[PDB]
């Protein structure tokens, strides 16, 4: 009880297969547009790779290694280990083991710094360790 | 080509001699317009039975159009050429 | 030696290009659904935008500004600054400048807290800045 | 002023709709390949789910939940609740609330560790709360 | 089928009585080659007016090629099956 067409002109395919209700539009038309459209969802399945590249603008999915990356910028979102780049300051996520490196850090709050543990704490230092009230 | 003789066509038969019969000419059409020929211009086969699949290229005063058309119980084919708009493919009911 | 297919029918397209152990299997259904399927690998690449939307549910990218927003809700992989928000956090990480805005923050650990560096540290306060042993 | 193209070959689908400056190239390959191009942008609207899987490796759109997961591994994206795992480490980020959970902490810089406030800080402890200069 | 007779064509008229005249065969074309027959080998229709659509399989000595195609003033459709390389579809300017 539904309709479907297949074009093909100047402007390029206009192609849709359409219930009343529902339906999947797909152009590619002439002016560097291309678009798809549907009314439930789409899904596409691969076995390497799921690359998209605008001037070194990637994603990319590998069976286990996400890459988001453009130029200095990159979450790896590896297997067991996030890392979180700009240089120079990382965060890896681990199971246990979390680094903020960076060269300086800044902190603000406005009501709580909670900081607890269930060992020791250590906080090394060099010409000032200061507080205040 | 291969159209063999369909049912209801009416055919001119010489009887050549006594016990031979033989078939010559053929009278009758199924594909024609109905309109002056001003409007339409039908060119065109017609297929198999119930004659329902048209090579036809209907020139109108509109436009220039080439089909490849299917006429079922809701399941409506097609096959379509312009020149404004250009090469379409559809399926309906 | 391989076989191809492109059909038409009431649900709809149903293309196929088919080797033996390979192939790149896409559909329209007209269930609101589309389809891509590969045994290698899918690529795309443009020149502005690649934009993805469901109800304010984007992944665009730009030449360098990559953006994960929904409501409220962004990461924005910006060039050199790396912009984490729910309003009010912010989390900047920069070449050499990390701030973790909030209004409160709590922390917690079970082994260690190990906070170094390699010049002076400052923590200014308020009412309170307390211990334990 | 433009030109089409519709193939079909042994190796499969090598569509183009071309300008003389522009154009959208797509294949269709018997190698395991799929590719899409164009000179201007790709969008893509759905209304349920945009998901890509290669063993365990999503990227998902909902209308809320962007979920970038592998095993062991995924970001949430989730309205106005962004959870990064690493078993076991969280970092929620909420409106007001950040929490750091771990098992283990590190944390490096080299200028400055600026930690401040607007209302009382506290850092509750065990065995060790160390200093140095 | 349906041709009808165009204009411009010349046609065999016996006057079989007086004030009796039919048509009985065609002397004329519009659709050959020119060329030497081991080199071209058309097999193809005209339509309509102006003869802008050609249903052909032209084997040459290279390939052997179906077609479908269209000639208009810059709207120029096609439809082409090869052996080497096999399903067209293209439009054109």
């Amino acid at each position: 009880k539904a309709d479907h067409i297949f074009n093909l002109e100047e402007q390029g395919l206009l192609i849709d297969i359409k219930d009343d209700s529902k339906g999947c539009t797909t152009k590619l038309e002439s002016s560097g547009k291309i678009t798809h459209n549907a009314t439930e969802s789409i899904e596409s399945s691969a076995d390497k790779q799921i690359i998209e590249n605008v001037k070194d603008s990637k994603i990319s999915i590998t069976e286990k290694e996400i890459l988001l990356a453009t130029k200095k910028s990159s979450i790896m979102l590896s297997e067991d280990k996030i890392v979180i780049k700009i240089g120079n300051s990382l965060i890896i996520l681990d199971d246990s083991n979390i680094s903020l490196e960076s060269a300086t850090i800044n902190i603000k709050s406005s009501a709580n710094i909670n900081i607890q543990a269930s060992q020791n704490i250590d906080i090394k230092s060099l010409n000032n360790s200061i507080k205040a009230d | 080509q291969f159209i063999p003789l369909r049912n209801d066509d009416i055919i001119l038969i010489e009887i050549q001699s006594f016990t031979k019969g033989e078939i010559i000419e053929l009278i009758s059409n199924s594909a024609i317009s109905t309109k002056k020929a001003q409007q339409q211009l039908l060119q065109r086969q017609l297929l198999g039975s119930k004659e329902n699949c048209e090579m036809a290229y209907t020139q109108t005063s509109d436009s220039e159009t080439f089909s490849l058309t299917q006429v079922n119980e809701d399941c409506e084919n097609s096959f379509l050429i312009n020149d404004k708009k250009g090469i379409f493919l559809r399926y309906k009911s």
